DNA sequence: CCTGGAGAATCCCGGTGCCGAGGCCGCTCAATTGGTCGTAGACAGCTCTAGCACCGCTTAAACGCACGTACGCGCTGTCCCCCGCGTTTTAACCGCCAAGGGGATTACTCCCTAGTCTCCAGGCACGTGTCAGATATATACATCCTGTGC
DNA sequence: ACAGGATGTATATATCTGACACGTGCCTGGAGACTAGGGAGTAATCCCCTTGGCGGTTAAAACGCGGGGGACAGCGCGTACGTGCGTTTAAGCGGTGCTAGAGCTGTCTACGACCAATTGAGCGGCCTCGGCACCGGGATTCTCCAGG
């Protein structure tokens, strides 16, 4: 019923065997008239395919109208590459900068209309409700989806109170914790299906009520490349200074506000507390490794890295256990360079570089779990180490993915420390239960 | 070559805008971080309500203008345009410290 | 039958709950016995007390070109008065601000 | 083994803060040495009114100081605040 | 559901729709007027209980009431709102 | 002889023959002992009533004591009066 | 049959009446119930308060060559203790007198 | 009854101000302390007239002079 | 002949006075200026002895607070001599 | 810049008066027993707010700097004002006496208030929508500052 | 001394938004009627304390004078502060993720305080005496002030 290949007017772009069907299912939903949740996840033409239906959109169809198309800030260049390069006929401006320069752009360009597509930030759109609102949007397109995830939050309401007769949202794992999210997303698709709150009694009629407004695909189906990845689960035991201070934490002079939190930054390594350091010298000998069991355990597997393939990508929660390994490298003098959100966002880019470089003498690399700008190319590295699990398993597994990128020739496998019998534990089923719920509702 | 204001038509200006004015000049995490670290000496683990803190900022700010009004007034009393500490501390011992 | 109530305080011609504050009274440990007459007579003061401030209130809302009373209103008031600002002397009021105010040394000449 | 510190909570309070205190006041020129002071001022004065709300709250058996504990306090110390309770 | 909290908001909105028609107020201008009536009668309450206690009484009265308004309010207003509860007590005890 | 008038005078006059077995006193001094004892008394019952009020309840006891005093009493003065108090409840607990 | 009556100030080893207490607390309205220690808490303070005030103006009599206390002595008892001073700061006593206290300006050059 | 607060004298102004603490005193003091005490005066003797009148009594007491200052914040120990 | 410098007899006085404790107002101007101010809010007064003392006491603290004030202010602006602006000023501050 | 004079203050004795300290009387309040009832302690489930470790953006506000200028401060000179002392006048202070109002106590009696039950109607929590009050721009007006001319 | 040139500030106008004012539904506390008890008003009596008056005395105030010291105005100066400007950063906002701490309605239950009647000892009032404080007096030491 709709074209099996790429369309004339996408200049160079293949739309191979994925772009075309997923083309056809966006086509197929605006006739139906029903919005739609694209959730391929990271690996496949998201972004190709809806240029692709805005472009079809405007040559088949005569309404190119108002066109929003929300994106992170890190996104902005390269939508606006995008939309320049696979459709140019499609014509498109930006909005992005201070208050000057929104007045600028909005008295230049905005107003007077000549405009069809307009690409802004999240933080822009909040800044700009009033100066959006005037315009009779058609097509609300949305990418990372789960960023709207939650209700009662500014840029859902926002977004809500939006005149659109359309929408559309791109997501990678539309479901995170539970079944209160996807329902946020579909109310905010639908406005009036999804009003309520509310193996046959479940699953089966989770599938049958969310396949009119989702899909779902895997690279591997066709792209059968790429191999497989292995995790190892290394449970490890608690070093004496660990377990008195995991005591003196849980009975109960320090802070004690989130014993949780408290026990997180414990059951790592206790030199994140005060008064585990020695006294006043700061001597970097044996105040290390030899005193907390995942550090032992770490530097017992290190050099076993060091003498095979080597390149180790670490992840890591929290930036003080990545400055404490750090320390650790420098004691050991380990080629290596640390990645997080503090790091300056142009000194970030040239360190992805630098250690993806043909001949990168550097060992280690460190990054905390979600500190990332959701790419990252990462496809020279051959170990995963993940120094700490979180509460999103979904989280942990675009963490494992972003260095799965298709370039990756080595099958990396993973690595999960976890302190057995202790709160690590918990947060392993809280996450297995959450990726099984997951897993059931959406992958089948 | 620029234009330039006396020394002390600024002030005056800031005086009527502040005076015409009634928000608070203290920076709310400072002020947050400074009575959780008083309140942590007389009594280890405490939880602040976000009206305390408001309440605490709002008879901060009305006790150091109450004090600094009699201060400038001492000032004057001393002919000088300037507030200092020896009139910051006279002001305390009338009234009662 | 049962005559129909009469609230006391349209009774005694006010706006103000004259038996909530003969619970108050009776509740708040300040005597053994309450007259009848007491709650009325403190009704009826503080109506007064809270007109006379509405009033000043008022005016200083209408003369700064607002229909509505603020606190900044509510502190306007209480000041540039000598018996309000005798009877409110200690009396912090939030996001009130203070009075013009300029010292006559101060201005240039 | 990392270290790294950024300032005193004192500190925190700075002196354009208190400058416009002062224009407030009705200040027009102010001395060098009028901020240390005022920060003492200042922490005198938070730690009476503390103490107090702190007292209260152990009184209650509770661990969350309240604006009603700060309110009375401060009534309790002779300045009294309207419009929180 | 809540708990019930009672207040004086009714009343203050009242009086200020009688001595300004066309005029609105705030919520926090509502707390303020809320914590000034219980202020006020804190004072006078304790004024009158502190009287019956000095001269070995046991009720608060009017004549007690009266005596308090006349220590606490400065002259004119003590005057003025002697005149109001004079009026009131009057009026409630003429014929009911 | 009229009524008869309470005060602490014979337990004034214990407590100095207790701290100075040697030292007498006037009877102006006693006067100013008695108002002292007095006010403090009236001050501590005062607050405690308050706090009794602030946390719903309807009784006075050790603990509405104790809070009054370390609110009232500064530092010193207060950390050997809640000893003392503390100490003296405690015998009669045991004591009865 | 019955045994002797013991007081509670026995009871406590206190030398301030704990049934007065008691019965002022009970009828000078501050609560609707009083418990049994709080009248024992309130005693054993005002004694504290009493044997140090009293020992303060003892030692300053003796100072003085004298074997009464008298309100001049009391009155330096109170003012050259910083705590007394604090608690009895709004306080005027009868015959007191004032601190010697000159500033060292007016002291001769 | 008048010209009774001429009674406060100068010498009498001069002791008190030699036990304030001062060595020096202007000429044009006496009259503005003379004010300040009038006004004094005046708040302390209202109040215990409203404590005497509310008492229906016709002679002033120290203990409603007393119920005055303490009521004025000025607390007097030693008159009951 | 023999003569004191200017300021060595006052600070005897100050000492001496310092020293001493009874009262430096006259008792009976006293009681005349306390009658006809009590004259004013009712007729036909009478008074204890105890009253007017008591009154005259405190008058008297007042006075020699005030007057400490005013030899700080006086001192703050480099001067040895009190003056009525002094006096305002300790007044202005501690709140009258 | 030391001397020595002349006042002021300090110290030791002796005599007076009175107020503190002790000893009794009588009653009124506190101690002792017994009974009860409600107030508070303890649990339980719901739901809502605070905190701790972060991340990601944005941008107003803090920070450091240069520079000239009022301003604080020290020193001087003048003058009159306040102080110190002796004289005369005045009124407080003291003691004493008389007279009468008025505070203080006691005995009766009644009316006013606590306490209860019944009914219902005002007041409170919950939604909901529309106007008054921010906010943003472009004018128009008042203030100030310096150079220019006199 | 006076113009004009730049800069902040007020005013009109249009827009938007969220909080205020109003209507609904329901429940809980106030009003009506009744009873019973004691708190307080009312009259009478006493006696204490206030007031009014007088006369002698003596300190205290009023007054005048003379002169040295402090207040006040003026001048100079060199320095700390106010003003404008570029650079850095940390506040403020918008998010996740979870768990406890207290407000809650509901509930149970038990022990601790109120209450009553009896009775006795502690405390206030009253009366009486001795030692401590006070006052007067005389000798010794201290501090200030002029002179050379
Ligand atoms: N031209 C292409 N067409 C389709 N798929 C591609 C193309 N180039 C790369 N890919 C696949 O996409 C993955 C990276 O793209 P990705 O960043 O996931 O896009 P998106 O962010 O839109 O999902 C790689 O793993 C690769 O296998």
């Amino acid at each position: 019923t709709r074209f099996e290949d790429s369309p004339s007017y996408v200049k160079w772009g293949k739309l191979r065997d994925y772009q075309v069907r997923g083309l056809n299912w966006l086509i197929s939903l605006y006739e139906n008239g029903i919005n739609g949740i694209l959730a391929d996840e990271m690996g496949l033409g998201k972004t190709l395919q809806t240029i692709s239906l805005l472009g079809y959109m405007k040559h088949y169809r005569n309404i190119p109208g108002p066109h929003m198309v929300l994106v992170p800030k890190s996104t902005l260049h390269n939508w606006m590459s995008e939309f320049k390069r696979w459709v140019p006929t499609l014509r498109s401006v930006c909005l992005i900068g201070d208050k000057e320069q929104r007045a600028a752009f909005v008295r230049d360009v905005l107003l007077p209309g000549e405009w069809d597509v307009c690409v802004t930030s999240y933080e822009m759109l909040i800044k700009e409700k009033s100066v959006f609102k005037k315009f009779n949007w058609r097509y609300l397109v949305i990418d990372e989806a789960h960023r709207i995830k939650n209700e009662k939050s500014k840029l859902s309401e926002i977004v809500r109170e939006f005149k659109t007769t359309n929408r559309l949202l791109l997501t990678g794992t539309p479901l995170q914790n539970n079944l209160h999210e996807l329902w946020s997303l579909l109310n905010f698709l639908l406005p009036d299906v999804f009003n309520s709150a509310d193996d046959q009694k479940l699953v089966e009629r989770l599938h049958m009520v969310l396949r009119p407004f989702l899909l779902r695909r895997i690279k591997a189906d066709v792209e059968k490349s790429l191999p497989p990845k292995k995790e190892v689960k290394i449970y490890v035991g608690l070093s004496k200074m660990q377990r008195e201070w995991y005591t003196r934490i849980l009975m109960k002079k320090m802070r004690l506000l989130n014993i949780l939190m408290q026990l997180r930054k414990c059951c790592n390594h206790p030199y994140l507390f005060d008064g585990a350091e020695p006294g006043p010298p700061y001597t970097t000998d044996m105040h290390l490794v030899t005193n907390s069991g995942k550090m032992v355990v770490l530097d017992k597997l290190l050099p076993k890295l060091k003498e095979q393939g080597s390149r180790v990508l670490i992840f890591s929660q929290m930036t003080r256990v990545l400055d404490i390994l750090e320390d650790y490298c420098m004691w050991r003098n380990y080629e290596y360079c640390r990645l997080d959100g503090q790091t300056p966002h142009d000194e970030r880019q040239d360190s992805i570089n630098a250690y993806n470089e043909p001949n990168s003498t550097k060992f280690v690399f460190m990054l905390s779990t979600r500190a990332g700008g959701l790419g990252i190319n990462l496809a020279t590295a051959d170990v995963v180490i993940l120094y700490d699990s979180d509460w999103n398993p979904q989280v942990d597994l675009q963490a494992m993915d972003r260095a799965h990128r298709i370039g990756q020739t080595k099958t990396v496998r993973v690595f999960r420390f976890i302190t057995d019998n202790t709160v690590e534990e918990r947060i392993v089923e809280r996450a297995e239960m959450k990726l099984r719920l997951d897993s059931i509702v959406i992958q089948q | 070559k620029p234009h330039r204001y006396r020394p002390g038509t600024v002030a005056l200006r800031e005086i009527r805008r502040y005076q015409k004015s009634t928000e608070l000049l203290i920076r709310k995490l400072p002020f947050q971080r400074l009575v959780r670290e008083i309140a942590q000496d007389f009594k280890t683990d405490l939880r602040f309500q976000s009206s305390a803190v408001m309440a605490l900022q709002e008879a901060s700010e009305a006790y150091l203008v109450g004090l600094f009004e009699d201060t400038n007034l001492c000032a004057i009393h001393a002919k000088r345009v300037t507030i200092m500490p020896k009139d910051i501390q006279l002001a305390r011992r009338i009234r009662g410290e | 039958t049962r005559a129909k109530a009469k609230t006391r305080s349209s009774r005694a011609g006010l706006q103000f709950p004259v038996g909530r504050v003969h619970r108050l009274l009776r509740k708040g440990n300040y005597a053994e016995r309450v007259g009848a007459g007491a709650p009325v007579y403190l009704a009826a003061v503080l109506e007064y007390l809270t007109a006379e401030i509405l009033e000043l209130a008022g005016n200083a809302a209408r003369d700064n070109k607002k229909t509505r009373i603020i606190p900044r209103h509510l502190q306007l008031a209480v000041r540039n008065d000598e018996e309000l600002n005798k009877l409110l002397g200690r009396v912090t009021i939030a996001q009130g601000g203070v009075l013009p105010n300029i010292q006559s040394v101060l201005l240039p000449k | 083994r990392h270290r790294k510190v950024l300032r005193d909570n004192i500190q925190g309070i700075t002196k354009p803060a208190i400058r416009r205190l002062a224009r407030r006041g009705g200040v027009k020129r102010i001395s060098g040495l009028i901020y240390e002071e005022t920060r003492g001022v200042l922490k005198v004065f938070l730690e009476n009114v503390i103490r107090d709300a702190v007292t209260y709250t152990e009184h209650a058996k509770r661990k969350t100081v309240t604006a009603m504990d700060v309110v009375y306090a401060l009534k309790r110390q002779g300045r009294t605040l309207y419009g929180f309770g | 559901r809540k708990t019930r909290k009672e207040s004086y908001a009714i009343y203050v909105y009242k009086v200020l729709k009688q001595v300004h028609p066309d005029t609105g107020i705030s919520s926090k201008a509502m707390s303020i007027m809320n914590s000034f009536v219980n202020d006020v009668f804190e004072r006078i309450a304790g004024e009158a209980s502190r009287l019956a206690h000095y001269n070995k009484r046991s009720t608060i009265t009017s004549r007690e009431i009266q005596t308090a308004v006349r220590l606490l309010l400065p002259g004119e207003l003590a005057k003025h709102a002697v005149s109001e509860g004079t009026k009131a007590v009057t009026k409630y005890t003429s014929a009911k």
